[PDB]
């Protein structure tokens, strides 16, 4: 069946700035459709028939091609254009979607406002210490986090998660929680958490000690 | 010329008051003709399968007193005819077309109760004929006949009369009034020549005869089909090559009944009676196979909703369509009184849903129903054999009321004439008109 | 408006089978051909199958026999699909959709929200939530973040509001991450020093699997 791929995988742009879209099969297709879709919410139906907006679309959006490229296009984009734009065929049987393409805001870079936080006295009764790192609010989205425990590296036990693109300010956040056994963790006193963006070549270390 | 024409331009559509009430009584004679003709086919229907039942343990026995209901009432239709008024055999269309090009006489104090009567034998044992050519030909001595009577003269009238007696023939038989009207403006009017037929004449008559019809036929739809599917315009390709093999079959087509008039002739010979015989033989065929295999014998209008519903195999669909093609012929080309239309109407559909099986098979994409090239078929013979693709059009659509449909009805109807005339056919009303006027002139 | 409504998505053993349905309303719901399309976790959308008004036609995407069963009923305005033998690549959020088309090129016209179906061996929990409240010798600024930790649960999904979805600006929820069968996720809440100690800032964890709703009030330690 049809294998449709879709070029910029992922992208950003500067709002009020042209974007444009790729939808390549793998045999020829005619008349192509996009959807798009932003994260929490049905799928909606954009574009129709390689050409033709849905009742509600805004006329900034367009989109054209034959036999087998298609794309799609935002003369002047918006901060709501944020999204995945899903093309698909029906031309051919069985119907097929494309990969998606997500498009997000381009801002101004931003430093991370890092914060550490020590395992809550609820959790050590039960018996584990986990002790969490939020770098939150930053521009673009790639930095990195360091533990050391007493000074030193420690990589073990660790899990990140990224949030998506905020809505009001565009940034990133992320979180950083190393678990240990209550056990391990009163074996040390100073933890630390070390943010390595790009805003700096100087990481943004935040700590405490039990003492 | 152009002072004449600024005179005769003020005096457009003002038919003379006489004619127009004259239209009225005739729309409604042939109103309660076509309908006791219809009650009188459908009592004798019944009364033969309650005997079926009388019957209906001795499988042998029951076998015969089927061909025999059928061959005796049968011979009874074909005898009237041969012994009484030989232009009531066949369908008549094309003797009322005649009558039009006055070279043919409508001889109404012997047709009438010949085709009546001898209607009711064919179509009432259960022959593959259409109530429509009975109505038809007696609609337009109904319509000679109010003219004799009041002895009203002129071309006008007569041309008139007789048209809206046979717009109002057809009319009643099938329900459909616009049908009728459209009947004769395509291809009843004498074709080479201007006429005086008063058409708001012949919509007075055809009003009074669908109105008598509905008073006693109120409820029930000849053909009800239900409300089917759109067709996507990605889709019409589709009927245009629906309408091709329409195209190249419709001649074929004509060419079996008129070699198989000329081959059934070559059996009896002309003699009276070896004749109401071989009528007698079809006719119980046709009585039997109404009991064995009823898909093959009888008008058939009612396998088509079943045909549209995609309710029968494609193996079955094959088999009904070779299986009518020869009941058709056998019925219609022998001469027994009864029309072609209504058969005409069957055969098309069940082609059509057949193509439609296929067309779904292949194209999943398309979301086919296979349900609507069943209805764009159904007035395709009449358009690819009859050639009048604008009444089988409007007939098709004021039976089965799928309006959206009239696109790819009006696709495969054209396509159905188009291959017809470049294949070679000739428009089969016209086609026999045509060998009774070669006789009719070849014997001195 | 028109609205798409399923239901029927949760936790699957491997092997079992489920029945997700979907409710129409503000439409006729005969003379639409319905579909289904589901969404993997993080991956592309993919056809299941589709059933016309009639449910004379019932064609699925290439997959064994009884794989899936799409029916149709017509008369309480509900679409039905059956999976069966339910592997994890069956894991997914489920989509019901309404079809058309313009020139005859059909398209997914109208869809629903969708239900998740989670097929696991892994056996339902209740999250443990703690309070993250800054450290003994915290760097007191203008903004304080605080955070509440919910840990181990099973299966997705939480969710979290601060102060019964009053303090809304300022908050972020990270995806949740899996490990060793369970589940884990962080909130945390930006707000004025202004605001807190003087005020108190809560954390509301719901998570029905488990019927557990809590509250947990973030106060200052040391
Ligand atoms: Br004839």
């Amino acid at each position: 069946d049809i294998v449709l791929t879709q070029s910029p995988a992922i992208m950003s742009a500067a709002p009020g700035d042209k974007v444009t879209m790729t939808c390549s099969a793998s045999s020829s297709v005619s008349y192509i459709h996009w959807y798009q879709q932003k994260s929490g919410t049905s799928p909606k139906r954009w574009i129709y028939d390689t050409s033709k907006l849905t009742s509600g679309v805004p006329v900034r959006f367009s989109g054209s091609g034959s036999g087998t490229s298609y794309s799609l296009t935002i003369n002047t984009m918006e901060a709501e254009d944020a999204a995945t734009y899903y093309c698909q065929q029906w031309s051919s049987h069985p119907q097929t979607f494309g990969g998606g393409t997500k498009l997000e805001i381009l801002r101004a870079d931003a430093a991370p406002t890092v914060s550490i936080f020590p395992p809550s006295s609820e959790q050590l009764t039960s018996g584990g210490a986990s002790v969490v790192c939020f770098l939150n609010n930053f521009y673009p989205k790639d930095i990195n986090v360091k533990w050391k425990i007493d000074g030193s590296e420690r990589q073990n036990g660790v899990l990140n998660s990224w949030t998506d693109q905020d809505s009001k300010d565009s940034t990133y956040s992320m979180s950083s929680t190393l678990t240990l056994t209550k056990d391990e963790y009163e074996r040390h006193n100073s933890y630390t958490c070390e943010a390595t963006h790009k805003t700096s070549t100087s990481p943004i270390v935040k700590s405490f000690n039990r003492a | 010329r152009r002072r004449q024409l600024i005179r005769q331009l003020l005096e457009r559509d003002k038919t003379p008051l006489a004619i127009l009430f004259m239209a009225a009584v005739v729309g409604t004679l042939v109103g309660l003709a076509a309908v006791a003709f219809d009650k009188g086919v459908a009592w004798l229907q019944n009364q033969r399968m309650g005997a079926l039942v009388h019957t209906a343990d001795n499988y042998p026995l029951l076998l015969t007193v089927a061909f025999l209901c059928s061959a005796v009432l049968a011979m009874f239709g074909y005898f009237l005819v041969r012994k009484y008024a030989p232009e009531a055999g066949g369908s008549g269309i094309p003797e009322i077309e005649g009558a039009l090009e006055d070279q043919r006489p409508v001889r109404w104090w012997r047709v009438l109760p010949v085709k009546f009567f001898g209607g009711l034998g064919t179509l009432g044992g259960g022959m593959v004929l259409g109530r429509d050519g009975p109505t038809v030909q007696i609609g337009g001595n109904i319509g000679r006949m109010v003219l004799d009577i009041f002895r009203l003269k002129g071309d006008e009238a007569r041309h008139t009369l007789l048209a809206t007696g046979a717009a109002a023939g057809l009319a009643a038989a099938f329900n459909a009034p616009l049908a009728g009207i459209l009947f004769i403006i395509e291809e009843m009017r004498p074709q080479f020549r201007y006429t005086l037929i008063s058409i708001k004449a012949v919509f007075i008559g055809v009003i009074m005869s669908t109105i008598m019809y509905r008073i006693f036929n109120h409820e029930v739809a000849l053909i009800d089909v239900g409300k089917l599917s759109d067709a996507p315009l990605n889709t019409l390709w589709l009927y245009l090559i629906l309408g091709i093999i329409f195209g190249i079959f419709g001649p074929i087509f004509n060419k079996w009944v008129l070699g198989m008039q000329d081959l059934l002739h070559r059996v009896h010979g002309g003699n009276i009676t070896k004749w109401v015989l071989m009528g007698g033989a079809i006719g119980g065929l046709c009585g039997l196979l109404g009991f064995v295999a009823p898909a093959t014998s009888g008008g058939g209008f009612n396998l088509i909703p079943i045909a549209t519903a995609g309710n029968f195999s494609m193996g079955m669909l094959v088999f009904i369509f070779v299986a009518r093609v020869i009941t058709t012929l056998l019925c219609f080309s022998s001469g027994a009184p009864g029309g072609i239309f209504a058969p005409m109407l069957a055969l098309g559909t069940v082609l059509g849903t057949a193509f439609g099986m296929v067309a779904v098979e292949l194209f999943p994409q398309y979301h086919l129903e296979a349900g609507t090239f069943a209805i764009a078929g159904m007035g395709a013979l009449l358009a690819a054999s009859i050639r009048a693709p604008l009444t089988g059009i409007i007939l098709v659509l004021e039976m089965t009321d799928n309006y959206q449909l009239i696109l790819p009805m009006i696709i495969t109807g054209l396509g159905a004439t188009l291959l017809a005339q470049f294949t070679g056919g000739k428009p089969l009303y016209s086609a026999i008109l045509a060998r009774t006027l070669a006789k009719q002139e070849a014997e001195q | 408006e028109v609205r798409l409504l399923e239901s029927g998505g949760g936790l699957v053993q491997p092997g079992g089978s489920l029945k997700l349905s979907c409710a129409a309303s503000g439409f006729d719901y005969s003379r639409y051909w319905m579909s289904w399309v589901r969404q993997a976790p993080g991956k592309g959308l993919k056809w299941i199958g589709e059933i016309n008004p009639v449910s004379s036609t019932i064609n699925y995407t290439p997959s064994l026999k009884d794989k899936f069963i799409i029916s149709r009923d017509n008369a309480k305005d509900t679409l039905y699909l059956q999976i069966s033998k339910v592997r994890s690549e069956d894991t997914a959020l489920y989509y019901c959709a309404r079809l058309y088309y313009g020139y005859g090129y059909w398209y997914f016209d109208v869809w629903g929200a969708g239900t998740t179906v989670t097929v696991s061996s892994a056996k339902t929990t209740p999250p443990s939530v703690y309070p993250l409240a800054p450290g003994s010798a915290a760097a007191a600024a203008s903004m304080v973040t605080l955070g509440c930790l919910v840990k181990g649960y099973f299966p997705e999904p939480v969710t979290v509001t601060w102060n019964s979805g009053s303090l809304a600006a300022g908050v972020h929820t990270f995806p949740a991450v899996l490990q060793a069968a369970l589940y884990t996720l962080s909130s945390s809440v930006t707000v004025p020093s202004s605001s807190w100690p003087s005020e108190t800032v809560t954390c509301n964890v719901a998570h029905p699997a488990s019927s557990t709703k809590v509250d947990k009030k973030i106060v200052p330690r040391a």
